[PDB]
């Protein structure tokens, strides 16, 4: 009875600090960075800062981790429920790629996956930051071939501005919880370097509304 | 011309195996356990929680004093309790917040873990410190490490997501042994009682007895409908059982190269996430995603009672070696002991 | 020097208010329809107060807040019905002792239920401020605002009963409350006013700050917001004015005609807890439906 | 893919050769030693508290 009474302060001691970090992991947004194969996904990886990897940065006073699992190669319905409550998912996605070919169109399987994992059971409240790369690449490239390669049914001049925002509602309208989920998409930017600044917003404004969902103020 | 021949061969082959296990198969188990009187209800109620961890337990471990236990957090922690005093004994934070898996060596010197980050972390507990380091880190592994035991206290074999498994010698820190064989993501194993052979599951709707010195593969087992998400030995070290998605649990046997019961009910279409023999091999406690573990009658496949004290899935579930408790994990962030 | 001694006639003659031992039109008038508005905030709150106990979704400190705020909107109804059957003729019966509980009761409900209120603001303002998803629930937190609330209620009524009152200082009385003086009454007036604005305050701050970190970024949540804002200042106010403003003229100006919207005055006062339920939970879809 | 169905058949060769016994051998094996330490279940047989360190 003498020296069972020290693994009581011991339990204490470490009750406390586990208290304390789950505290500090708290106030840390999470983000699930996703992608198909040859997308920009490193090149935002490099302007924020062998499974898995960990992205740790800060922004205007909040912490942000973001992780990747393109070194897995794995059946993803397995382990894709260990990203529960993250806060954000970032999908990359290359534009340049609307008509290259792996048979069959990248553009196609990026949309597939899209598809899966917007409106996937376990994210079924997780907001979706769409990050549309390589805006010159495809800017440069319409001006010979068209993108009726992957979207026959398209109907417009083969300008930037207009095959960028069929994209963007292509890609926004596989959504099905049109209420509970937001998309937030933005065209990355290399030379202002506002990716950053995009994704605090985006996370602000997601944890603004649920926290006014969560005080009666719907 | 050669891959015709050479299928054809195979599955006049696997044919053959089928009426060779038909011939063997006389009678069936329930029929010769007819005779034998049911048990009865079993009632177990909660004797202790353990509260502590923040985030979901995926994976827990009893030790060979059958008073120690171990679990693993989505929060980055691994804690180690004793279950009699249900006092926190050690946490220690993972490098890596993504593990899936424990493990409690049998000297009690030694734990490991993994996951998602690929790599095996074994720590020493007995440093002269007094203060948990990470002894070892067992890389080589492409896939995420979906189970780990320590088949002794300088050996250790472990299954990952690249469709094979190794046994590693935490010395050297090279593969020992590497079993190949299987073409799904292997998600549980097992060890007999003497480590001569071990069996191991895979998401091919297969398990794999494979054995140790010679890295062979002996036997191959079917019959499931889906993935094996668990699979315990059974004590007798004759037989196993293998767990699934289906809402079924199997029993399969070494020598008979046969099921032998199958336990599964109408009303349960919930998948199943671990599974435990006692001491004896009578009962068979399966952890449900129904919030509730089911116990059945290996020798009849009758329910003998239902744990139901979790109010999220239950992800990981053990019996002692003594056979006088049972620790429940869930993703509810609780650990309970049963009778 | 305190005259515990005389009646209730003495202090009503004192003062310019009538006891009316005959019935009277405006009296049952007045008695009718404090009897509805008591029986329709009885029966809105316990099913505010059913609905959250039976769903199991409404356990968060905001909504034991609003039930907290719906039981003391009951208790108001209960002690306005109390107060009804007791009015006019029977005031003329009614001793000091049951004249002093009578109006202590009205004035902890009333008291009870602004401090809800003022608990309810600030509980928005601390989870509209806060940067943490899946955050942890704290009931601690909740259960003092709560004990606080229901302590400075039962000290604000039994205060008039306990030494503050005209029975020792006949010159200064007030002439709606014949026994209660005047000194409670600014200090109710000024409680609620300080509230009232402190709510305000809270609200703009709210709503500039969302305005503010979500203009960078179907349906607009500023609209709904603005309007839910306006809506639970505005009820507020046109509910507690006049009242506030008759005290106001009791204590201040004499020769006013202050002893005739009295009742109409106390009768939208009590109406202000029937539209608080409903205002505090009309805009959530599942307390709705639960109903 | 010769060397993968070549290692395949020669793996499920081992397989082809093995001493089976009759299922009913192995389900009476089974319940006996299942029956021979029914006494050492206390699960199965709940032991009383004094000897169930859960309890007291
Ligand atoms: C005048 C109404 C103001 C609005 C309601 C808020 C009152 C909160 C309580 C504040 C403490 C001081 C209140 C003094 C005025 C209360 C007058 C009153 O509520 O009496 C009830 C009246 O009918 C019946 O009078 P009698 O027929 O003579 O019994």
């Amino acid at each position: 009875s003498a020296e069972d009474k020290a693994a009581v302060e011991r339990s204490k001691m470490i009750d406390r600090n586990l208290r304390e970090d789950g505290e500090k992991a708290a106030r840390e947004v999470k983000l699930l960075l996703l992608g198909a194969g040859e997308s920009g996904k490193s090149t935002i990886v490099k302007q924020m800062k062998t499974g898995i990897v960990e992205t740790h940065f800060t922004f205007k006073d909040l912490h942000f981790k973001m992780f990747d699992v393109g070194a897995q190669r794995s059946e993803r319905k397995k382990w894709i429920h260990c990203f529960e409550g993250v806060t954000a998912i970032i999908f990359c996605v290359a534009l340049s790629d609307y008509d290259l070919v792996l048979e069959m169109n990248r553009m196609h399987e990026s949309m597939k996956l899209f598809d899966s994992i917007c409106n996937n059971k376990w994210f079924t409240d997780t907001s979706i930051i769409l990050f549309l790369n390589k805006k010159d690449l495809f800017e440069e490239k319409i001006k010979k071939s068209p993108l009726t390669i992957c979207y026959p049914e398209y109907a417009g001049s083969n300008t930037y501005e207009e095959a960028a925002a069929y994209i963007q509602c292509q890609f926004e309208d596989l959504n099905k919880r049109k209420d509970t989920k937001e998309i937030y998409t933005h065209f990355t930017c290399a030379t202002d370097t506002k990716n950053v600044q995009f994704v605090f917003d985006a996370v602000t404004d997601v944890i603004i509304k649920n926290n006014l969902k969560d005080c009666g103020l719907f | 011309s050669e891959l015709d021949q050479l299928r054809q061969e195979a599955e006049q082959l696997k044919n053959q195996i089928r009426d060779a296990r038909k011939a063997c198969a006389d009678a069936t188990l329930s029929q010769i356990t007819n005779n034998i009187d049911p048990v009865g209800r079993i009632q177990m109620r909660t004797r202790r929680t353990l509260r502590g961890h923040l985030a979901k337990i995926y994976a827990m471990h009893w030790g060979t004093d059958s008073r120690l236990l171990v679990s693993a957090s989505q929060d980055g922690k691994l804690i180690i309790w004793d279950s009699y005093t249900t006092n926190k004994v050690h946490a220690i934070p993972l490098r890596s917040s993504w593990v899936m898996t424990c493990a409690y060596a049998p000297s009690g010197n030694y734990v490991a873990c993994g996951g998602l980050d690929n790599i095996c972390s074994i720590y020493n507990l007995k440093t002269r410190e007094g203060n948990v380091r990470v002894s070892r880190e067992l890389a080589g592994h492409t896939g995420y490490l979906s189970c780990c035991r320590f088949l002794d206290d300088n050996q250790i074999v472990t299954s990952s997501g690249d469709t094979t498994c190794a046994l590693w010698d935490i010395e050297t820190g090279q593969q020992t042994t590497t079993f190949t064989g299987h073409t799904g993501d292997v998600m549980s194993l097992s060890l007999a009682p003497d480590t001569r052979l071990f069996v191991s599951g895979a998401c091919d709707a297969s398990a794999k007895l494979w054995d140790v010195r010679e890295g062979m593969c002996r036997q191959t087992f079917t019959g499931h409908e889906s993935d094996i998400n668990a699979i315990c030995f059974f004590p007798n070290g004759n037989a196993f059982a293998t767990g699934s998605d289906d809402a079924t649990c199997r029993l399969f046997d070494l020598r008979a190269d046969q099921e032998l019961m199958t336990y599964s009910h109408d009303n349960i279409i919930c998948g199943i996430t671990s599974v435990s023999f006692s001491k004896s091999g009578r009962l068979l406690l399966a952890g449900y995603d129904d919030f509730n573990c089911n116990v059945w009658d290996a020798l009849k496949a009758d329910r003998a009672g239902v744990l139901a004290g979790h109010d999220n899935r239950v992800s990981c579930l053990g019996v002692t070696d003594d056979g006088m408790a049972v620790a429940t994990g869930s993703w509810d962030s609780f650990l309970k002991i049963w009778n | 020097q305190c005259f515990y001694n005389e009646s209730i006639a003495f202090f009503y003659n004192r003062s310019g208010k009538h006891l009316a031992t005959e019935w009277n039109t405006v009296s049952k008038l007045v008695m009718g329809l404090g009897i509805t508005v008591c029986i329709f905030i009885m029966l809105a709150n316990l099913l505010v107060m059913v609905a959250i106990y039976v769903n199991r979704r409404f356990h968060f400190p905001i909504y034991y807040l609003m039930a907290n705020l719906a039981a003391a909107d009951f208790f108001a109804g209960l002690a306005y019905f109390y107060l009804m059957f007791n009015t006019g003729p029977n005031t003329r019966r009614l001793t000091v002792s049951t004249w002093l509980l009578r109006q202590g009761l009205i004035d902890t409900s009333l008291t009870a239920s602004v401090a809800n209120l003022l608990a309810i603001a600030i509980e928005r303002h601390i989870t509209v401020f806060r940067m943490q998803l899946h955050t942890r629930m704290s009931n601690r937190r909740v259960v003092v605002v709560i004990v606080v609330i229901w302590t400075m209620a039962i000290v604000m009524g039994a205060i008039p009963s306990v030494g503050w009152n005209c029975i020792c200082d006949i010159e200064n009385c007030s002439n709606m409350a014949p026994l209660y003086s005047d000194s409670y009454l600014v200090f109710w007036a000024i409680f609620n006013l300080v509230t009232f604005v402190v709510m305000v305050v809270l609200y703009a701050h709210i709503f500039g700050y969302v305005r503010q970190r979500t203009m960078r970024m179907n349906r607009d949540t500023m609209m709904s917001l603005l309007k839910t804002v306006v809506i639970v200042l505005g009820a507020f106010i046109i509910c507690w004015t006049p009242g506030l403003v008759l005290l106001l003229l009791d204590v201040c100006c004499p020769q006013c005609d202050v002893l005739a919207y009295e009742k109409f005055f106390l009768l939208l006062a009590e109406f202000n807890s029937a539209m608080n339920p409903i205002i505090y939970s009309y805009r959530d879809k599942e307390m709705s439906a639960t109903f | 893919s010769i060397a993968q169905a070549r290692k395949l058949v020669e793996q499920l060769k081992m397989e082809a050769n093995i001493d089976r016994i009759k299922v009913s051998k192995a389900a009476a094996d089974l319940m006996a030693y299942c029956e021979a330490h029914a006494k050492e279940d206390p699960l199965l047989t709940p032991v009383p508290a004094s000897e169930n360190p859960f309890r007291e």
